[PDB]
C-alpha cells in the first residue's frame, strides 16, 4: 500500500477538481503530501465520464437528499454503505462502485460549497466517504483480482474512445 | 430517509454497468 | 456506429440470451462459449425484449417449433429459411429493425432451449448459435447506419417498453 | 422446404408489429 495511492487521496483530489470545475476553490483541502498522482489524473477522467452519463439523476439525488428534514448526513450514509452492499459474484467494490461513489460524492461536494449553511458538513461527506471506501477496498481487492495497475490500463482505453 | 436505500439502489445498478462496460477492455488477446 | 463496438459484437447477444433463456428451463449450458467482456446492459434489455416477445407470441412458438420437427431428419435448412425471409420481408424501414433483431433472437432462443431437451439435437445447436450469429452480423453491417438505427437508441424504447409491462 | 418461408412469414409479422410497438416510443 503506497502512501502515494491512499483512498484519502484519491477522494480530496477529484472532490477539489469537482468543486473547482465549478467555478469554485476548496480553500478547506487538506494537502496532498505527494502532490498529484497520474492515477487521480485518470479518476479525474472517469468520474467526469461517469458523471455526464448519468448527470440528470445525479441533479434529482441531489434533490431528494436535500427534502429530507433538517438536511441530516444520515441518508448521505444509506446511499454509500447501499452502494457497497449491493451484491454481487465478484468485488463489492469494484472500479465501477469506486468511480460511482467518487463521482457522487464530488457532485454533492461541489454542491454543497454553493451554501455557506451546507460547507460544515463537506468535511462529513468526504471524511465518511474515504473511510467507507478504504475499509472497503482491500481485504477485498486482493481476492478479486483488481489493482491500481489494472486501473489504469483499462481506463486507458475506455479514456480513449470517449476522446474519440 | 429510506429515500438513502432507494438512491443507492439506482447508484449501484449505474456503477455495476459502468463496471461491466469498462472490464471489457480486459476483453482482446 | 455503437454496433461496431466490439463491446456490442451481436455474437456477444446471442450467447448470452441463448445461454439465459436455456436456463429459464431449468438446464445449465455447459457447452456454451464465455462472453469476452461480460454481461452487458444492453444483454439485460435483449433478455426482457426477447421474454416480452416470447409471451406474445408462446403458443406460434410451440407450433413453430413442432412444425420444424415434422421436416425429414430434422434438417438445419428449414431453419435457415425462417431466418432468412424475416431478414428479406419487405419494409420501407430497416430490413434488420430492432423488431427482427429482437423476434429473431428471442424465437431462437426458444428453438435453443428445447433442442437442449433432447440429446440426439443437441449437436446441431452449434448450428443454431452460429448461424443466427452470423446471419444478424451480416444484415447490421449493411442496414443499421443507412436507417439511422443504434443499440443506444434501441435502449432508449427499450426502457420506455420494458416500463409499460413492468 | 416450403415450412420455412411459412414460418417465416409469420415470425416477420410478428417482429414488425414488435417494432411498431417499440416505436411508439419516441414520446
Amino acid at each position: 500500500e503506497e502512501p502515494r495511492l491512499d483512498i484519502e487521496g484519491f477522494v480530496v483530489d477529484y472532490f477539489t477538481h469537482r468543486i473547482r470545475q465549478n467555478g469554485m476553490e476548496w480553500f478547506g483541502a487538506p494537502g496532498l503530501p505527494c502532490g498529484v498522482q497520474p492515477e487521480h489524473e485518470m479518476m479525474r477522467v472517469m468520474g467526469t465520464i461517469f458523471e455526464k452519463k448519468h448527470a440528470e439523476n445525479f441533479e434529482t439525488f441531489c434533490e431528494q437528499l436535500l427534502a429530507v428534514p433538517r438536511i441530516s448526513f444520515s441518508p448521505y450514509q444509506d446511499v454509500v454503505r447501499t452502494v457497497g452492499n449491493a451484491q454481487t459474484d465478484q468485488c463489492p467494490m469494484s472500479y465501477g462502485r469506486l468511480i460511482g461513489l467518487i463521482s457522487f460524492g464530488g457532485f454533492v461536494a461541489a454542491k454543497m460549497m454553493e451554501s455557506v449553511e451546507l460547507q460544515g458538513q463537506v468535511r462529513n461527506l468526504f471524511v465518511y466517504t474515504s473511510l467507507f471506501i478504504k475499509t472497503r477496498i482491500r481485504n477485498n481487492w486482493k481476492e478479486h483480482n483488481r489493482s491500481w495497475d489494472d486501473f489504469m490500463t483499462l481506463g486507458k482505453q475506455m479514456k480513449e474512445d470517449y476522446e474519440r | 430517509s429510506s429515500i438513502g436505500y432507494e438512491i443507492g439502489s439506482k447508484l449501484a445498478a449505474m456503477c455495476d454497468d459502468f463496471d461491466a462496460q469498462m472490464m471489457s477492455y480486459s476483453a482482446h488477446a
